């Protein structure tokens, strides 16, 4: 399948075969950490709420722990791939094979070359070494994986600190209990789910109305015209009312009852001349 | 599935296609079985005639047995009544002969029945060797060598040259004979579609009304006897 | 999302494909200045033909040239749109074809330097420097020539697969600042843009529906007309009596709700499609 | 389940598969059977010839002819009109065209056919062994290694080396034909989409309606035949046909059966 | 699923798949029990010019005569009369004609007929080892050569390339004979869409009126016939078949048995 | 997961001063993970911390915060040390770890034939099985006696653990003032609250959600048991933040007017838990008229 | 695989072998033991007598008793631990291996070495013997093989006497009939499980209570509706009704009619100023 296309196969060449450990790793690391961006919709209200106010009106403290949480949420899917790549070995000892010092080689006595040192160590990896040097091609393998390893452990215990750490901070820096927190999650999770889902029922009613109003009649099926039955639709949301719910939020309370998100900032009216892409001029201009 | 199984039966190219299948099938079997090309010296060529001909006419024999619409038509026989016989016996020939001409067919073109049929028929005015002035000997090995002798005296290629005289003159017999069955079953079926006073549509409605009034008459006549039984045993016990 | 199945469905069909390809009709014509251009024409032209082929089955494409021919924002999300749809098929074929490297290395074995190599002398002759490199792919020089021949089969394999991987990183380095210069770019925010293509996925949908049941009804009327009665069965039957037959619509109409569509909204509320355009507009 | 295949027929793109598969099927059949490469010196590039050109146009042949449409466009042809009918045909023509581009691209890259086909067609003065000076002998080899005879004489190393050649060669037309068919099909939807009047849903639209007429149409053209038919036994024979008939019988006369004998 | 297979049986292209396929079963299968290939040095161009040419006429033959709508054709003719029978009589033409056309090819393609057919009549004026100046062991070996006398004397090297060029000659005459039908079939749908007087639409109307009548017309016949008898059998026992009897019972006499001997 | 597996495989780095950092590492990273996540999925830590939040002011003294961490580092411990005896008694990771410490001159099995020269070399390549054959022996000899002790300091491992839950849970039961059916009763009430509070929460917002997509939209698609939500428990606003602060944090048994109180939200609801403004949405309504 | 981990593995080393086969055997016992104590409830209750006491009041003769049956039924594990690991013998030629006298052995003629006789015994039970004292190793296999089925067999018979006499006495020197303890039994078992049972109940529609006074209503399952309309609570038990009814118990009698728990004698009202551990203080001080 796929995995023997992307299998790892280390050029045994000196000076070269690192940069193809550090294209074979680095660049899944890269496309998933692009993907943990991609998919995170934290990302794109940041955009959002930089595309509306164009003056860099927002101070730096909002952005550092609204940029913060998106690459720490994104950022898990290259850690656990570079900690897989290294407890792996295949991708360090290819990597590092020629910058082994024959000097300190040990396990066999010294009959390494020295004509070739680079060349010889170099291709290690791909077993193409003579007889007499196999005792240190077993030796020199050890000693890289055992350093590939070490590093995985040291960065799964790095990675899980700064878990530790990043929680810890966070709980005590909040302005909010750890349950209020566990309740405002459980609630921006309900609202995303129920938002969407009308916001394809609400489509699909819109839809249908303008089928019909070109056909005469729409062909739905057992369901749909149950939803057409309870659900009629009378207009559609203006831009700025989809533009007052777009964006980030940072818990603004108001008289003592909390708000948890811009639509439920704007449902309790908090959030609601100059015309813009208009299909059509001024009303007086339509008549000139 | 059994409903469309029983429309085919009601037509008849599913029967001759059945019945020439199971003659292939049981002439395979039975060539294999006891037939040997028996050696005889003397009368071979009464084997070979037999099988040629018997087991075929024999099923012409079962075909006419097994059929009662003959029945009747004897009984009348021994005019439009009479046309219709004819007919009706035209109808009943083709799927009575059927069999014996898909057996005669498949023996010829085997060859085998009429190599040990017409051996002793064979000329050796072709071959120097079989010169035999005697004459005596010469009919002895010509019977001996096609049934199971294959006789390694330089003699061998006499066999496969009269066998292979005889296995094409056995293909061409079969093919004129399926070629002339053929044309026979035409002009027949021309004879049939001109000298009947019924039209292409009515024929069917005679043949319909036919097996419609058979089987409403039989059941009836079964439901009547039963009928009186019951009163029978009304008058005979007392119960019903 | 659906987006996901049609996607995953054209990877992993390309990728089958190109291990089809490779196993039963690849074979490098080993000779200088031809297996060069035969290693090129494995990896471009396949992907030229599928790019293409994307490109037709897109039905927006074909809407664009309609609108073209009756003639910014809009262009930029259908070419963001359709390219993300039909540039999907050449791009992992070209990866595939670079990651296995049997492609790149037949193409590649003319031009390399034979005093390039290493672990022994060069052993090369003059006039047939290109002659016996050029057959390495082939794995047909003598086993003599193994020691040099491993080195260059695998230099250039390892070209081969980090080209592989380099145009992986451009095209997610592209395709994450397409997503930016999307959002960044755009009128409406997001969350309408995404309300915004859910309504034009469900009328299409309804669309296609309406319009394969009104045939159905106006062909079962002219055949009333034509004949005075209907063989139809409880569905049809019903779907005329529950259809009325609304006639032919004019055909400026129908040219009404054809082309792109800007986002132009009528006096606050928004419309979001021609057909709603029309609807709302009479 | 049932229906989704009838959707995914509806679709063409399943189709236009279904038909590679089987001409790629039917294609590495045929070579495995009954292609044998033939060795004759005086005429081996004929064979080649046809079993490589003759088959495509039997299909191309084929895929114009099954389609019912094709004789309807063909008597209309025997303004608006014209544009449809043109259209039509280029429509029909995507099917019918498919499955022979298909044939021609296989048996290219597979290279066989061509590999035995163009062999005497090779030049030798590249190899000086191939002297022969009679100039009779090197076509007799030319057109005899390729086949089956191998001579491992010191010469199946040039034979091997003509082999790949010819083989690159057919690569190259196969993907040369991909990409010029490709091209082609790119502007010939292009012209159906300039050229046409109709718009991109009204195509559409206009075929399903063609569709479901011509199949209402037939259906009630069946349907007709049906009353007609027996509008004419309950004249004849007095009663509706499958239904309760005890209520009187005809009988009719001898000359009743010549007046249902005039269709 | 039955319905659709229906679907596919009223279509004849499956059906033609069919018979085609059934035809190459039927050739592989007498290829294999009964060719023996004989050298009979007199008569041997016959037997394969009889095994060539015979199953191809009892196909057609066959094919023809089973067909009911011929017998109604010829029964006509033993104007719009006449070619609306030409137009019905050929419009079975294609499937009566595809099953030996479909033997003939494969026949051909195999060779094996056209190798056991044509043997005697290869060229011997080429090759000088074929003189036999005495003119009658070169027929005779000519004709024992090519079933089963190897004979391995310097000779067999001969014997393999004229085999080889008839198998060459016999596949052209196939593809030959496929391309000739293909034509020949265009050119009848053409005078099928130059002579026919009927639109692009009374054809098919025509067809299905056709058949609508043959069948509604037979089962109309046979409700019309069991119903005559129920009347019948009921005058005769005195109760009326398919009901209860419980109310009279006729007892009939020995001379009624007679009376419905009539028929 | 068999190619997962083959991942964490322990593979010993035979050379010396070198085995035992890997050793080190490749036991005490899992277990030092193992003890983190047991400290992130306790909720008790969280309101321990929650409680340094709003008291700021190290207003809890030394006897409830060392009740607490205890019982926050003994019940993450369990992992960690259910960890550490597998390896052990595995013996993998001790053998490996030790065998460049062997005494050489402490030997057996055979006579003096071990080398003097590099005798730190040999030793710690052992198991990785690349010794001469001359000593194989001797290798067998180490490998069953670095086993040992593996296993030796396993089951003491699991006898010392075994003991101090016995004293922890005697010791526990002595010293509360409770009987230990009532810290039964209380810990099935703190286990059917925290289920309940859950519950509700999640109702509670899926409804208040269902409330702010409705006054967008004008309707709300919800399923057939959602539809039952919206009517059975209507909601009507939001806690404040102040009666949420009131339910978070550490509780240790107060009781009143001789009856217990059981949790800081059962001390609430009795209402023995109940002017500056903080965190608005705008200014003061005096300033919003300017 | 814990099987597997836990597999007994014997170093054969002298003085050595012993150490590991007591603690493989003898930590098992040990936690058997441990857990057996934990979980049985009678000595919970006879912390809970030991702690509200503070001065030793009860008796050693109760005292005796009531530790005699938490031993006893906890060392049931332990037993049927040592017993099994004796039968297999396993654990017993490892620890007694060295301990084999030479001059004892037969089956062979004396060719047993003096050199290193307790290292060569040693190693007998890995198998790790030469060939020609192979005929000692497989005595000496059967030698301790033996003893430790020996001693396993004789267990069971001491503990399966131990058992009938510990039963024996326990009827003769009790003062109840074995019917009466029987129907004793059967009414521990149904109070147990009965007040565990409603303790979830009564702690659930508790725990409802607290959460609808903060949220406004519970959300509950189908079944947990009826706890609540069933059995609705009005308060908390105090905490000297639980102390009431935790302690050990042995068959006090009130006017002829016996008592058999502690909550029977406390519901008969056998059982039941200065304020202890208040949330706040006294009335009057709470008023400054
Ligand atoms: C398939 C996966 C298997 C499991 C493997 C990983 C499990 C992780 C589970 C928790 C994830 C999570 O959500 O982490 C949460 C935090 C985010 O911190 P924040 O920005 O303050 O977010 C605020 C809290 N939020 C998320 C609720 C909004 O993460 C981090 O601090 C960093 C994650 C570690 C990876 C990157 C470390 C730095 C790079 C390496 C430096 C040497
Ligand atoms: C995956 C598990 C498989 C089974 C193996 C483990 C058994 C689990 C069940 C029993 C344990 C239990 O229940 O631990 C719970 C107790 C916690 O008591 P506390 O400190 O007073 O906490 C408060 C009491 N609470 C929790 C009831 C409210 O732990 C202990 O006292 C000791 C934990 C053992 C690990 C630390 C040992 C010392 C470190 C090593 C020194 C050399
Ligand atoms: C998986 C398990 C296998 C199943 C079979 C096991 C046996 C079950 C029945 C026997 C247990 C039993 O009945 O124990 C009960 C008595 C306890 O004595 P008491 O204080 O009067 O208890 C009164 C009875 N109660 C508890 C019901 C109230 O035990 C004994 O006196 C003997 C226990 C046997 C093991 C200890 C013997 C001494 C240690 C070894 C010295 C070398």
């Amino acid at each position: 399948e796929l995995f023997s296309v992307v299998a790892f196969h280390c050029p045994c060449s000196p000076a070269r075969n690192y940069l193809y450990g550090l294209a074979a790793i680095g660049v899944p690391a890269l496309v998933l950490f692009i993907i943990g961006i991609i998919l995170n919709n934290h990302t794109w209200n940041l955009v959002a709420e930089c595309q509306h106010r164009r003056t860099k009106n927002c101070s730096a403290a909002p952005t550092f722990l609204l940029l913060s949480s998106i690459l720490g949420r994104a950022a898990v899917a290259p850690v656990t791939w570079s900690v897989i790549s290294l407890l792996r070995g295949e991708a360090y000892v290819c990597a590092l094979s020629e910058f082994v010092d024959p000097s300190s080689l040990t396990a066999r006595e010294e009959h390494f070359p020295s004509a070739h040192a680079t060349e010889i160590l170099a291709r290690f990896p791909c077993k193409e070494n003579p007889d007499n040097l196999s005792d240190f091609r077993e030796e020199v393998s050890r000693r890289l994986r055992y350093e590939s390893q070490l590093f995985g452990w040291l960065l799964i215990g790095v990675v899980a600190i700064l878990v530790f750490l990043t929680k810890c901070l966070k709980h005590y820096c909040s302005p909010l209990s750890y349950r209020q927190e566990a309740y405002w999650a459980q609630y921006r999770a309900n609202e995303d789910q129920l938002f969407q889902r009308t916001a394809e029922v609400h489509s699909r009613v819109l839809a249908a109305n303008n089928v019909r109003r070109f056909f005469g009649f729409v062909a739905l099926n057992k369901d749909d015209e149950e939803l057409i039955a309870n659900f009629p639709v009378e207009g559609t949301q203006p831009r700025p009312q989809w533009n007052a719910i777009t964006g980030v939020y940072l818990y603004r309370e108001n008289q003592g009852l909390p708000l948890y998100s811009r639509l439920h900032k704007w449902a309790q009216g908090l959030a609601g001349d100059n015309v813009e892409m208009a299909l059509l001029p001024s009303a007086l201009e339509v008549l000139f | 599935l059994n409903n469309i199984v029983s429309s085919l039966q009601r037509n008849g190219i599913f029967i001759n296609s059945l019945i020439a299948a199971l003659t292939i099938g049981g002439q395979q079997l039975f060539s294999s079985s006891t037939f040997s090309c028996p050696c005889q010296v003397g009368k071979n060529f009464y084997y070979g005639s037999a099988f040629l001909v018997i087991p075929a006419l024999i099923l012409l024999v079962a075909g006419f047995a097994l059929r009662s619409q003959m029945w009747t038509i004897t009984g009348e026989y021994c005019p439009l009544e009479c046309k219709l016989a004819c007919l009706r016996f035209f109808s009943i020939t083709g799927r009575a002969v059927i069999a014996p001409l898909t057996w005669l067919a498949v023996t010829l073109l085997t060859g085998t029945y009429y190599e040990c049929a017409a051996s002793e028929f064979a000329s050796v005015d072709h071959y120097p060797m079989f010169d035999n002035v005697s004459a005596s000997k010469r009919e002895e090995i010509l019977a001996g060598f096609p049934c199971c002798r294959s006789a390694p005296s330089d003699v061998i290629l006499v066999r496969d040259e009269i066998a292979l005289l005889h296995r094409y003159q056995s293909q061409m017999l079969g093919w004129i004979l399926i070629t002339l069955a053929t044309i026979a079953a035409l002009v027949s079926c021309c004879v049939a579609k001109c000298c009947s006073p019924l039209t292409s549509l009515q024929h069917c409605y005679w043949t319909s009304h036919l097996q419609n009034e058979r089987e409403l008459f039989e059941q009836a006549a079964e439901q009547h006897s039963r009928l009186l039984m019951m009163h029978r045993i009304k008058k005979l016990f007392g119960f019903i």
